[PDB]
């Protein structure tokens, strides 16, 4: 094949799913002294295979990883309050850049 | 003088709103709050001259609806029951007004906020002082209108808009029952006033002809009134709004979510006391609904990880407790718990707002850790408020929860025992999540970010005086009011609250106590303390995160999504309504079906019949 | 408050600590005050008011 | 649609625990007697005829 | 268009009062359930049709249709208070619907879109128009303290006294009135401001500001003190209800 | 930028002046017959029967014989 | 663009120079119109009950202890 | 609302990778990428992002979250973002 | 900030959007 | 600690200690040290 487009997708999904797993680990681990061990467990789990070369042995792995990850979601994940979904999104947004208001409208002659 | 109690907040609101450009963001703040404080002083004077100097005050301004034998008037009923809630509303409203000026100093649209607050104060004063169902109905609708306006304080905020709209619809569907109730009680008495139906409210004993089958008359009226109170008390029927209502500003939420509009639904029952006691059927379903709502909220609040969201479920649990108190003819503990609640949950709301806006506007449990030693004042305040909330022995909250649970145990009706069981098992839940709140914040390693801690600023002085006043209150008011108003036949209520001879179980609620049940909710409280401390401070290696296979994540989702009410109700009622308002009414009724008589229905019919007639 | 490697905490004001301490001590004393005078009321032993 | 399955169980616990309060019959377990008033249970002051 | 819903809509409804009710005393009684079963389902079907609408003018017209179908219930329910409430509701509707169409037409005379999709965030600008629109929406929202609520409360009272079923369906109308009018208000003048479409726009000048003043004063006057309106016509309603029969 | 009127986007114009005329779509289809026969002839009949039944039950309680209507 | 719109209830951060002067007028305005509300109410507030102890409202009121009977309303 | 400039950000951003034990804190550069010059594993790429998120309150959208493979991209980004 | 004078020479906006004329003449 | 990622996490946020706020265990209940003394003072004197 010699096409890195497929593997670049793999190197993209692995980082995306690792970031999402770390976020969810932070959410589940309300206290952090357990979050260290849990994060270590997640990082070690991602290094279990760490050697995939065949294209036939990645699609099943990514499907299994996605299915297992989606099984626990922490229905209330962390969103920054000003983030798109937070507790103060569009709190007092900056006014639109260009808008003008005419004064004398409805006059005659 | 008595008109100054009600009209001054309205006048202040009107002048502030009309001339909010003449007065700065501080002129309205110091003017409307001053007017509300003057109204509070007037309410205190009225309480001194009425509650202790027992002589109720009556008046009538002008006829509102002067139709035939349907006399509607602008009169008010300055009664002994009413003046207690005058104190409750005015003191808390003035304290909230003082609270907001510090919070709103950064929020741009300041004067509009105090304008809305004074509108709410005027509306609920009109409600509580009212003496006619329809004239009470204007206050009932105005409370909802002000609630919508205040939650809609952030027009840019998309979530606030949807929350406000849904709150208006659910509150309308709720007070639908009460609205039906005004004219339900009118068709038997041919009047709408209070003093003319409480004089003779037991005489009618006939039936009616409802939509499906003939049922009782008084019982149906009381059922409708309770359904109306459901909308304004977040009962089992429609409590979709309150959990999502904390999308607006904080200082109003201390006044609308946990202090006063809380009191509307319970005060519906409390005012019309000699109507529900003659409808025993309605009392039983009221008790069922109250206990069910209280337990549901108590088990709801535990999973949520937000400051305002969890305490809203605590407010709903207190709503359920008070509805049960009003369901067993024991309205004394209902109003006593109302007066306590307006102190020890408004205080907690102010404390939560103080710790929220002083920590870069963050309200979370998963992210924010512990900063108790950074500032001891408002944490001491909130600790006192929580101790009242659990009702630690010989505190303000104990004198209400203990007596209400004892009254629940005493009544042997099919609803008394069930609801007592539900309250006893809900005490464990409430003492669990209250201490969960006390522990996940201020008693854990700080899990927040390194920038917000540096930008730390304690509660300003003007916003701390209301907290000081509420702390002074909800430590002595319970002891001061235990004897004088629940004291086995206290002579100050007079006609304000009437209890029938048959269902009067108070003396044997204290002199027949087994002493193995009276002091048991303290036992559930300490067990909840132990389990919460163990789970959230030390034993959290497996007791916190449950990465099992199945039935445990779904258990997490079931209570986080609050029994999927927002899912099943939405999809099966409002989604279906919106679907069939476009694909049924606009398809097979008017546009498309009978439109075969308008354009393209008969126009083409005469393009053939008229054509083949010239030849 | 002294500054550290990220937590440059500001010490609470003079009246935001002593007022809290001297107001909470009142409640702490009041708990026992009501547990002594009106304490014997709800314990199951020595019922007061002529008992 | 799976939520409705959880909805039935959630309300089923409430009504199920409500029925259990019927299976114990606490009404007959009163440790005292029904309250009685003078003058035909206060007939004059509760209605009736003088 | 402000008098199609203003006076051109009150002919037939008022024509019932003058040429149907006292004219045919024994036929209205025999046809009472038919009018109930028409109007009760009208207030539901039209209100549901109102929700899934995009044009700014059509929603107000549909709300007017629902209001007229509601007043028809209270008119054929022969009561001394039902007919008086019907007249009060008709006057109040003539005020509020007229005001609402002026409010939605002043937007059209400046932008010419008649679509709620384009309109949005009109509270950050032209606040006076926003306040007037909110007041007239509340009047259409059927709040006590405005002249409308005096209008339909008597309708409900008159209907319930005769038939219990019709009153519940009629009050479903004022329950459902909070679904479309409030949604329109929050979707037109309280949304997120978009400069892509509404590039520039002014506020109400002295003409349309004075236009709403008589509407506002009459609305408040007939809402808080409807005595004079009821005082002036209690005799005529009494004569109309008592006709043909002698008991 | 001196136009007070809207830009009148093409994709919105069709959405607007398409729902205004639905006669062509709603002429003859299977679901239309079920919807009309269940919500324009069914529900009005049911509610009319309910109303006349309520009137009859009101008459019976007063004792007067029910009117034919 | 906020300065262009009137914002009748005041702008976002509307801070007039003489806001104290206006507030003094506004507070005075409330007081002067509050007196007619108090004065007109003196012909009202009928309370037939006589309190066990004297209240301070006897100076401006007389509608207490007079409406005893209910046979000539 | 101080809106700290580049002077106070060059240190805080670089401290995140300075505290990383896999990379030797002797040749850490303001302009460097960990793929080749610093020799970091391809899995810990987002861990630095989480660590810097724990310092400055801002969460880049995940579409271009991992697009930052160099230390320069992160610091110019966190300066570009206003609420950081 | 309860003692500093306001930073506003005139309430923002025009009443009914009608620009006041030059001083001295009527409306 | 160990984990090849845990040590970096703990080392980076080493300022969570904050010796002044090292642990809020004694600060959980501030008013014990004065309330019990006041109660003892008011109890021992009125006898
Ligand atoms: C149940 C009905 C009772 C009667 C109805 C009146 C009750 C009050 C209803 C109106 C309340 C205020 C709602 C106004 C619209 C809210 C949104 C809005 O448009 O705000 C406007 C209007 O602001 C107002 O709220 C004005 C309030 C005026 C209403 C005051 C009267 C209320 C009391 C009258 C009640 C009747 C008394 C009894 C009569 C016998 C401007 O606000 P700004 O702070 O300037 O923000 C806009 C952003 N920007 C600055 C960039 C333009
Ligand atoms: C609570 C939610 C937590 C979620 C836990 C469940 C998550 C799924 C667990 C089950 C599936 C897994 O193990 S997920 C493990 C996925 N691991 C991989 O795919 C290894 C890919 N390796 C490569 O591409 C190359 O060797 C190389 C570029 C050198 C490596 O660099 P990168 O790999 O950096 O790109």
């Amino acid at each position: 094949a010699a096409y890195f487009a497929r593997r670049a997708a793999q190197k993209e999904r692995v980082r995306i799913l690792y970031r999402r797993a770390l976020k969810d680990t932070l959410n589940w681990a309300v206290h952090r002294h357990i979050f260290y061990r849990d994060a270590s467990d997640l990082r070690e789990k991602f290094n279990v295979n760490q050697d995939v070369e065949d294209v036939d042995r990645i699609d099943k792995l990514i499907a299994h990883g996605e299915a297992e990850y989606n099984k626990w979601r922490h229905p209330d994940p962390y969103i920054v309050p000003w983030a798109p979904g937070g507790s103060k999104f569009c709190r007092n947004p900056t006014p639109p850049a260009g808008i003008e208001i005419v004064y004398n409208y409805g006059l005659e002659d | 003088m008595y008109l100054l109690i009600v009209f001054l907040p309205l006048l202040g609101s009107s002048v502030a709103g009309f001339f909010g450009r003449f007065l700065g963001s501080e002129g309205s703040a110091i003017m409307t709050t001053t007017c509300v404080s003057f109204s509070s002083i007037l309410s205190l004077i009225a309480f001194y001259e009425v509650a202790l100097g027992a002589s109720a005050c009556y008046l009538r301004i002008a006829p509102w609806i002067s139709s035939e034998m349907f006399d509607a008037s602008w009169g008010f009923l300055f009664d002994s029951l009413t003046v207690v809630m005058l104190i409750v509303v005015t003191f808390i409203s003035s304290l909230v007004h003082l609270y907001s000026i510090s919070y709103m100093s950064e929020d741009p649209h300041s004067p509009r906020f105090m304008c809305y607050l004074s509108i709410f104060t005027f509306f609920m004063l009109m409600l509580v002082t009212g003496d006619n169902f329809l004239q009470l109905f204007l206050g009932w609708e105005g409370v909802g209108l002000a609630s919508y306006l205040l939650i809609h304080f952030w027009f840019t905020r998309l979530q606030a808009d949807k929350a406000a709209i849904k709150a208006m619809l659910v509150n309308r569907v709720g007070d639908f029952g009460l609205a039906l109730g005004i004219l339900g009680c009118f068709t038997l008495f041919q009047t709408v006033d209070f003093s003319t139906i409480f004089a003779c409210a037991s005489v009618p004993r006939n039936s009616w002809i409802f939509c499906n089958m003939r049922l009782n008359a008084i019982s149906l009226i009381c059922i409708l009134l309770f359904i109306g109170a459901v909308g304004k008390s977040a009962q089992i029927g429609l409590h979709t709004w309150l959990p999502d209502a904390m999308e607006g500003p904080t200082p109003v939420s201390a006044l609308i979510h946990a202090a006063t509009m809380v009191t509307a639904g319970v005060f519906m029952i409390a005012r019309c006391s000699p109507l529900f006691e003659y409808s025993p059927t309605a009392l039983i379903v009221i008790t069922f609904a109250g206990a069910m709502t209280s337990f549901l909220a108590a088990t709801t609040g535990i999973l949520q990880n937000d400051l305002k969201r969890v305490i809203a479920y605590s407010t709903c649990s207190q709503l359920g407790y008070m509805i049960f108190a009003c369901g067993i003819s024991n309205y004394s503990v209902s109003v006593f718990h109302l007066m306590n609640h307006a102190f020890f949950k408004a205080l907690l709301f102010l404390s939560a707002g103080s710790v929220i806006h002083a920590m870069s506007d963050e309200q979370d449990m998963r992210k924010m850790g512990g900063l108790a030693s950074s500032f001891p004042l408002t944490y001491a305040m909130m600790l006192i408020g929580s101790l009242s909330l659990i009702g630690f022995p010989f505190l303000t909250g104990f004198y209400s929860k203990d007596v209400i649970l004892e009254l629940a145990y005493t009544k042997y009706t099919i609803s008394g025992n069930f609801a007592f069981w539900l309250g006893s098992v809900s005490v464990l839940f409430t003492s669990y999540y209250s201490f969960r709140l006390l522990f996940l914040t201020f008693l854990v390693p700080t899990n927040s970010f390194g920038r917000d801690i540096s930008r730390c600023h304690d509660a300003p002085i003007p916003m701390a005086i209301p907290l000081i006043l509420l702390a002074l209150g909800s430590l002595f008011v319970g002891y001061l009011a235990k004897d004088m108003m629940i004291g086995l036949g206290t002579n100050f209520w007079a006609n304000s609250l009437l209890v029938l001879p048959k269902n009067e179980i108070l003396a044997e609620s204290e002199f027949a106590a087994p002493t193995i049940i009276k002091l048991i909710p303290i036992l559930f409280s300490t067990l909840g303390a132990f389990v919460a401390y163990n789970v959230n401070l030390v034993a959290d290696q497996f007791q916190r995160a449950f990465q099992t296979s199945t039935f445990c994540n779904r258990l997490y989702s079931f209570f986080n999504k609050r029994w999927f009410f927002d899912q099943v109700l939405n999809d099966f009622l409002v989604r279906s309504f919106l679907r069939f308002g476009y694909e049924v009414s606009f398809e097979a009724l008017d546009k498309g079906a009978i439109e075969i008589l308008g354009p393209y229905g008969i126009s083409y019919t005469f393009r053939r019949l008229a054509e083949r007639i010239s030849q | 408050g002294i500054t550290y490697k990220g937590v440059t905490v500001h010490t609470p004001k003079t009246w935001h600590t002593v007022t809290g301490k001297g107001l909470c001590a009142v409640m702490w004393f009041w708990i026992l005050y009501r547990a002594k005078q009106d304490g014997p009321v709800v314990m199951g032993w020595r019922h007061p008011w002529d008992g | 649609y799976e939520a409705l399955a959880w909805l039935s169980g959630g309300l089923g616990f409430f009504v199920g625990l409500g029925l259990l309060a019927v299976l114990n019959d606490k009404a007959s377990k009163v440790p005292f007697t029904p309250r009685v008033y003078p003058y035909d249970n206060l007939r004059v002051e509760l209605g009736g005829e003088p | 268009s402000v008098i199609l819903a203003g006076i051109l809509l009150k002919f037939g409804t008022y024509g019932f009062l003058r040429f149907s009710i006292p004219m045919f005393p024994e036929a209205t009684l025999c046809f009472t359930p038919f009018i109930y079963t028409l109007s009760a389902i009208a207030i539901i079907y039209t209100s549901l049709t109102t929700l899934r609408q995009i044009d700014l003018k059509k929603i107000i017209a549909y709300s007017s249709v629902a209001h007229m179908n509601l007043v028809t219930i209270g008119m054929f329910s022969l009561n001394i208070q039902g007919i008086g409430g019907s007249i009060l509701l008709m006057l109040s509707h003539g005020l509020v619907s007229s005001a609402l169409f002026l409010c939605v037409g002043v937007l059209y005379d400046r932008h010419k879109t008649r679509l709620v999709r384009y309109y949005g965030g009109l509270v950050s600008t032209m606040p006076n128009f926003s306040t007037i629109f909110f007041f007239f929406t509340l009047a259409n929202m059927s709040l006590p303290g405005t002249s409308s609520f005096i209008g339909e409360f008597l309708i409900l009272v008159g209907a319930f006294q005769r038939n219990s079923l019709v009153a519940t369906l009629a009050a479903l109308g004022m329950i459902l009135g909070a679904a479309y009018s409030l949604w329109l208000y929050n979707r037109v003048v309280s949304g997120n401001l978009k400069p892509d479409f509404l590039h520039k726009f002014s506020d109400l000048n002295g003409r349309e500001v004075f236009i709403f003043i008589p509407f506002l004063v009459g609305l408040v006057w007939m809402g808080v003190y409807p005595k004079v309106f009821l005082d002036c016509m209690h005799t005529s309603v009494s004569n109309l209800v008592q006709h043909g029969k002698f008991h | 930028g001196g136009g007070m009127e809207t830009n009148k986007n093409k994709f919105i114009e069709d959405w607007g002046s398409a729902r205004e005329n639905l006669e062509h779509n709603f002429r003859w289809t299977r679901r239309n017959f079920a919807l009309i026969g269940i919500f324009g002839i069914a529900l009005p009949i049911i509610v009319y029967k309910g109303i006349v039944k309520d009137f009859h039950m009101q008459d019976e309680d007063a004792g007067r014989p029910h009117r034919k209507f | 663009f906020r300065a262009k719109v009137w914002s009748m209830t005041g702008g976002p951060n509307c801070r007039p120079k003489h806001w104290r002067r206006n507030t003094a007028i506004a507070m005075f305005g409330v007081f002067l119109v509050c007196i007619p509300i108090a004065k007109l109410s003196a012909k009202l507030e009928q309370r037939p009950h006589m309190p066990v102890r004297p209240i301070p409202s006897q100076i401006w009121c007389k509608n207490f202890g007079t409406k005893d009977d209910y046979e000539k309303e | 609302d101080d809106h700290l400039s580049r002077e106070a950000v060059v240190d805080r951003v670089l401290d995140v990778v300075k505290s990383f034990p896999k990379v030797d804190p002797s040749k850490v550069t303001p302009e460097v990428h960990f793929q080749n010059d610093l020799g970091l594993d391809s899995l810990d790429t987002v861990e630095i992002v989480m660590a810097i998120e724990e310092e400055f309150k801002l969460e880049i959208p995940d579409k271009e979250a991992d697009k930052i493979d160099s230390c320069s991209l992160a610091i110019e980004y966190v300066y570009n973002h206003p609420m950081s | 900030r309860w003692a500093t004078p306001g930073h506003e020479e005139r309430p923002k906006g025009y009443f009914m959007n009608r620009t006041p004329p030059a001083p001295g003449q009527s409306r | 600690p160990l984990g090849t990622t845990g040590e970096f996490f703990r080392r980076r946020d080493e300022w969570r200690k904050h010796p002044m706020l090292s642990n809020q265990m004694r600060h959980a209940l501030p008013g014990i040290g004065i309330g019990v003394g006041a109660f003892c003072v008011y109890l021992v004197g009125e006898q």
